[PDB]
């Protein structure tokens, strides 16, 4: 009772908000208790586009380098990626290029990517500007969003844009 | 370097949790249901273990992660113990799968008909050299309250000559092996330097 199934992966450095992002999209909730993800996990969610029923299998990956090998082992079959950095963390933004090459390496076939700078509620602690993020997105050929899982800003928009551009491809 | 204190506390916590768990092993109610759920046994054990460790103040060096349902399916592990060094780096991870010895539902058709044993093996391979698979058996044929342990590598050595699938090979290991090693000595050997991986040999873990 679904017309399509899209595999999406949320990747990026530790602490950028990946689990929080998925938790907000899938359960409409948020928690401040940081608990680091071991390995990988997933949730599922059904959406509708042009009368079509789409099952999203959204995988939440671990950002710690110790879990690189396992997380990249689950890239296979990915149709979509959310590459997340933290607008208050310079390191997480610097790592975006590496994350992009990892997407290209372990997911050679063309998967759509959205670049997401999370924690945009934290305006006082911003170190990455919005235009820096969208320029990096333009450089990599990715759509760009600034988001807050805490305040539920541009979460639904990110996932729905991902579904849109996945559906625009495969329509040939 | 406080290796001995955490080693001692964790081994005693395992023994304590096993003693608390023994009350629930062997329960069978014919008029309704003949087993407590595996999750229930796991949760009782983990609660007693974690409380013991908390009362002994080792939470800075040991973290217990209970796998979600999805994670238990994917990894073949029911929980993971992570040991931290004074440099706040990971020294050792124990991926633990429990057995009795007397599923996914959110995945479309893939090649996930692999057994729990092989999924644990693959998980430990993917994590790396300092991750050890460990089986804990709650109950034996004729000894429902007996709790026993086996390291994954020992089972591998046994199947080299015995040619059985992993799941059955663990049971035959705990049924044929009479030599044992106490959990404390194992804990010491895997933490002073990561040696226990290809060291334990033809023993089970006495709890
Ligand atoms: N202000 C703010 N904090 C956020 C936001 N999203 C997550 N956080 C906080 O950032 C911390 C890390 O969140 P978490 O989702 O676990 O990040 P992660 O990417 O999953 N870490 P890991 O890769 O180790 O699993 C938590 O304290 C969480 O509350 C956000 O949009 N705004
Ligand atoms: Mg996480």
């Amino acid at each position: 009772n679904f017309d399509y199934m899209f595999k999406l992966l949320i990747i990026g450095n530790s602490s950028v908000g990946k689990t929080s992002f998925l938790f907000r999209y899938a359960d409409d909730s948020f928690t401040s208790a940081f608990v680091s993800t071991v390995g990988i996990d997933f949730k599922v969610k059904t959406v509708f586009k042009n009368e079509k029923r789409i099952k999203l299998q959204i995988w939440d990956t671990a950002g710690q380098e110790r879990y690189r090998t396992i997380t990249t082992a689950y890239y296979r079959g990915a149709m979509g990626f959310i590459l997340m950095y933290d607008i208050t963390n310079e390191e997480s933004f610097n790592a975006v290029q590496d994350w992009s090459t990892q997407i290209k390496t372990y997911s050679w076939d063309n998967a759509q990517v959205i670049l997401v700078g999370n924690k945009c509620d934290m305006e006082d602690e911003r170190v990455i500007s919005t235009e820096r993020g969208q320029h990096l997105g333009e450089q990599l050929g990715f759509e760009f969003f600034e988001t807050s899982a805490k305040d539920n800003i541009n979460v639904k928009q990110t996932f729905e844009r991902l579904v849109d551009i996945i559906c625009d491809k495969m329509s040939e | 370097k406080e290796v001995p204190v955490v080693c001692e506390v964790v081994s005693e916590a395992i023994v304590h949790a096993a003693q608390k768990l023994k009350e629930y092993l062997g329960f069978e109610y014919p008029p309704s249901k003949l087993c407590p759920a595996a999750n229930t046994l796991n949760e009782i054990f983990l609660i007693h273990f974690i409380t013991f460790c908390q009362e002994k103040g080792v939470d800075e060096w040991l973290t217990t992660t209970k796998m979600t349902k999805h994670q238990a399916f994917l990894f073949g592990a029911d929980w993971i113990w992570t040991f931290w060094g004074s440099d706040k780096q990971i020294k050792l991870q124990l991926a633990v799968q429990t057995l009795q010895m007397s599923p996914e539902s959110r995945v479309e058709e893939s090649s996930w008909k692999k057994s729990r044993f092989d999924k644990l093996e693959e998980f430990c391979n993917l994590i790396g050299e300092d991750c050890l698979g460990l089986f804990i058996i709650f109950g034996m044929p004729g000894k429902p309250k007996d709790i026993r342990g086996v390291v994954l590598d020992s089972v591998k050595s046994q199947m080299v000559r015995s040619h059985l699938p992993g799941g059955k090979a663990v049971a035959q290991f705990v049924l044929e092996t009479e030599d044992c090693v106490f959990i404390k000595e194992l804990l010491r050997n895997c933490l002073s330097k990561k040696d226990g991986l290809r060291e334990v040999g033809k023993v089970y873990i006495s709890i």
